[PDB]
RNA sequence: UCCUAAGGGAAGGGGUAACCCCGGCAGAUAGCGCGAUCACGCGCAUCCCCGAAAGGGAAUCGGGUUAAGAUUUCCCGAGCC
RNA sequence: ACGGCCUGCCAACCCUGGAAACGGUUCAGCCGGAGGUAGGGUCCAGUGGCCGGAAGAGCACACGUCGCGCGGUGUCCGGUGCGCCCCCGGCGGCCCAUGAAAAUCCGGAGGACCGAGUACCGUUCACGCCCGGUCGUACUCAUAACCGCAUCAGGUCUCCAA
RNA sequence: ACAGUCGACUC
RNA sequence: CCGACUUUGUGAAAUGAAUUUUACUUAUUCCGUGGGUCGGAAGCGGGGCAUGCCCCUCCUUUUGGCUCCAAGGCCCGGUCUUACCGGGCCGAUCC
């Protein structure tokens, strides 16, 4: 007990050597992470314009996990749960010679096969992954959505969207009809899905995105103002 | 014609700098924490002789501000260091002759040498043996400087750029004759191949604007204009006066 | 021809602090000036009331 | 991080498992004994160097080398080297001079060879 | 043979119609290293190769011997790395 | 060559002591209250001395033998130097000239981690064992072996030097 | 401040 | 050498019915590191003569020394079950 004793280092500017704290910010990264930080930098420092900035307005938290349980109810038909049905159905095809299946209900998928049923308004509702690359293949949809008036929303996470159908991106996927058993809880996700893209695209086609400054920039810009008062 | 002598060190096959007995470049210390917001101490080990060169130069072991090991800086002499000297680094160390700081901590009048231009550049004017820049004035609503040059130029820096206080050493070095064609040739040797020069006029033709003719005389106007091709650009290059300069226009 | 299987230590070393390195009257001061330096730390200390 | 430097993380990597040999056959040792010691050069020179130095005197491959001149005349003439010297005649073909150890007579090896 | 000098070639990149031209331009850099494998931890800083039978440099001396090798290459003795 | 012991130049360093009536010293310098002279020392160089190597070798003689026989003796003593060549030491001098780098080797600063005494952890110690790979190796190096259409009064870098 | 031994050279 | 178009975006004023001036930072150029401390806000002290609420400082001036791989405190967990290894934070202000 008595030989144990304190030893305080200073950490002075001049003084004991400092240890391995944290210096995170200033880490040299390679350049694929230099390019992709730069990336949302710029995308935040140019002005957006309207058609991409109705973008990063997505569904909300709880209505996006509403509706994914229900997207997850609907789910695609697997590949080892694909080979049964058409394994099963032999004793029918080689003795029954009769087709006794139903229509199952499943949500759909692919950018190309939506755009035709949202095309034939065969499309009860439409799920937009926010974060495409290219843009460009999801630019158009918004306004397509709107003037054939179908109820579309933007949620986060074209990974989780392609989740939902098994592949590694989904991009879109829709729903064109619900069981009998679920037509009122599917109503309601549509009343608000309505009331929140639907309705507010017709004023979110004229507000810019993009334009918020650096952290810096804008510490200098509230020094400026309070010296302009 | 062929391509001039002055055309000719643009390739660097006979006209580069010897450089095999210099001792590495003279700077300062990489602008950092303690440099910026304090005082770092370092110890004046030896003042070498650096081939080529006119000034002493003071190899200084500072201690690395945040790994164990230390740092052989090198400096360039201000007159007065001497080996065991500590000379002190950084905004807040006191003005003293070999210390290094910045322009917001030297006071109007104050002699100065090895200013950077570009803060963090690691000391450019003021250099030579025996030359050092007068620092002026301070415009703190800028944050910036001025500074009187060797030349006599006036010039606006940054008032967070470093300078080593004094002047450098070897002061009146280029005050001896030289005397010989040997003090000459020695001192090229170390310096680069700029030496014999031999006068156009004695040249021919065919190498020089100036050569040729019966009588050695240039023939021509011997200014050039400052958009002269290169290999024509030889002479005085866009000279606004010429004869022994009097009164003002040697201000 | 100093290497360690070619000569005997007592013939490669000298048995001081630093010996070897640093000579007697160099080691000598290094002694004085880090004791009398130590010290002026704790002097300063105490005049830091 | 610590160290304001990037490193190349240290991945795991295999070491080669193929499918399919790319070389089938076995190598034959191409320097076996008799390829590589051709003959016992037979010059006068060598005859006397067989009595006074108790050493024979071989025409060998020029890829050979000194160590594989041991294991050779270990294998044949059932003796062994205590030394071996090589140099390369001019005509091309490397010669060898084998120093036996004292056990072994250089007379009775090269007389069961047969060269005097 | 090994190491560097002046210097030279080069991996990524930049140029080029293409051969070819630039090496510090900074790039998850060529190489990773060391203690541990009964595995893992720590470090990675001016980061490759080539370049001298006159530069640097692990170690050999004496006496014999052949028609022609050896002064220290073979033999004899004694050493060294 | 190598191994041991001894010697310890010129410098460098140590201990005692305390210098003016200043001394010490060089061909020249120069050094000293930051410690001279003086006394005693430590270290360094060596291509220095003795012994081992090693007289068994070499040489010169002197005999006597058929045929790389053999036997015998000697292989000592001083001194000299503005002497020549080579190397080293330590001074001094010139420079607007300050006169390479690395491999390699050694030393040190620090001390995380570790151990017995019917015994276990080290040991840069002595001795002992094994192995040492590839390539050049002859000869001229020139008024005849290189180049000049040649066995050309030409040209071509060095070491030894009575 | 003398005695003994030696001394290669220079003027 | 200079002119125009192009990369070349943002908003602001003053003159004419485009012109010079500016401001911004992300394009772009340049500079520096082994991208090692940038920006704002705390706190430790010093100035108080509206106790303001605004300023000035960051524990190294010292003699040719040395500084690394944390001491210290607190909170968990494993354990002999009556004897001991791994954790987390502070030390090293936050965002
Ligand atoms: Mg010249
Ligand atoms: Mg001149
Ligand atoms: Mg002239
Ligand atoms: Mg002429
Ligand atoms: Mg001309
Ligand atoms: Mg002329
Ligand atoms: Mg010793
Ligand atoms: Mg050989
Ligand atoms: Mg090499
Ligand atoms: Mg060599
Ligand atoms: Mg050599
Ligand atoms: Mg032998
Ligand atoms: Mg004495
Ligand atoms: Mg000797
Ligand atoms: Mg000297
Ligand atoms: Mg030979
Ligand atoms: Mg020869
Ligand atoms: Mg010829
Ligand atoms: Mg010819």
């Amino acid at each position: 007990n008595p030989l144990f004793e304190k030893r305080p280092k200073q950490f002075g500017i001049g003084g004991a050597l400092p240890p391995k704290k944290d210096l995170h910010r200033f880490v040299k990264w390679p350049k694929v992470v230099r390019i992709q930080r730069q990336r949302r930098i710029l995308k935040q420092r140019l002005k957006v314009p309207p058609a991409l900035h109705q973008f990063t307005r997505t569904l909300d938290k709880n209505l996006a996990t509403n509706l994914f349980k229900m997207l997850l109810k609907y789910r695609p038909e697997d590949k080892a749960a694909k080979k049964e049905r058409l394994l099963k159905r032999a004793q029918a095809e080689a003795e029954g010679k009769t087709v006794e299946a139903k229509k199952p209900i499943v949500v759909k998928y692919g950018l190309n096969h939506v755009t035709y049923l949202i095309e034939q308004s065969k499309a009860q509702l439409v799920v937009i992954a926010h974060d495409v690359d290219p843009i460009e293949l999801v630019v158009w949809l918004p306004a397509l959505c709107r003037k054939m008036e179908v109820p579309y929303c933007i949620v986060k996470g074209k990974s989780r969207l392609g989740s939902i159908v098994h592949k590694k991106t989904a991009s879109v996927l829709c729903l064109t009809t619900v069981k009998n058993e679920d037509k009122l809880e599917f109503s309601k996700i549509l009343e608000a899905i309505k009331a929140n893209f639907n309705d507010k695209f017709d004023e979110v086609r004229k507000k810019w995105g993009g334009g918020v400054m650096g952290s810096k920039s804008q510490a200098k810009t509230k020094a400026r103002e309070r010296l302009i008062a | 014609g062929r391509v001039i002598r002055a055309q000719r060190k643009g390739a660097g096959s006979v006209f580069k700098s010897h450089t095999h007995h210099r001792k590495g470049p003279a700077r300062f210390r990489s602008l950092d924490f303690g440099e910026r917001n304090g005082y770092l101490k370092g110890v004046v080990t030896d003042v070498i002789h650096d081939p080529g060169r006119g000034a002493p130069l003071a190899k200084v072991t500072f201690r690395h501000p945040f790994r164990y090991k230390h740092q052989k800086e090198l400096f360039v002499a201000a007159e007065g260091m001497y080996t065991g000297q500590f000379v002190y680094c950084g905004r807040r160390a006191t003005l003293s002759v070999g210390n290094v700081l910045p322009l917001r901590s030297v006071p109007e009048g104050g002699v100065i040498c090895n200013v950077e231009h570009h803060v963090g550049d690691r000391g450019v004017f003021a250099r030579a043996s025996g030359d050092y820049a007068i620092v002026i004035s301070h415009n703190p609503d800028n944050g910036t400087s001025r500074i009187k040059l060797p030349s006599g130029a006036k010039k606006i820096v940054p008032s967070s750029c470093r300078a080593m206080i004094g002047q450098v050493a070897g002061g009146g070095r280029t005050e001896k004759p030289m005397l010989k064609a040997g003090n000459a040739y020695h001192k090229y040797r170390v310096k680069r191949n700029s030496w014999p020069k031999v006068r156009g006029v004695a040249m021919n033709p065919v190498e020089h604007p100036h050569g040729g003719g019966n009588h050695q005389h240039i023939g021509h106007a011997s200014t050039v204009r400052r958009d002269a091709p290169p290999g024509q650009k030889v002479g005085l290059i866009a000279a606004r006066r010429t004869g022994r300069l009097r009164g003002q226009a040697a201000a | 021809e100093y290497k360690r299987s070619r000569l005997s230590r007592n013939r490669r070393t000298v048995n001081r602090p630093y010996g070897g390195v640093l000579s007697g009257p160099a080691v000598r001061e290094r002694i004085i000036r880090a004791f009398l330096v130590e010290e002026q730390k704790i002097v300063k200390k105490v005049l830091k009331i | 991080r610590t160290s304001v430097t990037f490193h190349r993380p240290k991945t795991l990597s295999k070491a080669r498992d193929p499918k399919y040999p790319r070389i089938s056959t076995p190598g034959r040792n191409k320097l076996d004994q008799y390829q590589i010691l051709k003959y016992p050069l037979t010059t006068e020179s060598a005859m006397k160097k067989i009595e006074d130095n108790n050493t024979l005197v071989f025409i060998v491959d020029l890829k050979a080398d000194k160590k594989k001149i041991k294991a050779a005349v270990k294998k044949m003439y059932d003796i062994q080297a205590k030394k071996v010297n090589t140099l390369i005649r001019p005509d091309g073909k490397k010669k060898a001079y084998v120093k036996l150890t004292p056990d072994y007579d250089a007379l009775d090896v090269a007389n069961k060879i047969g060269i005097i």
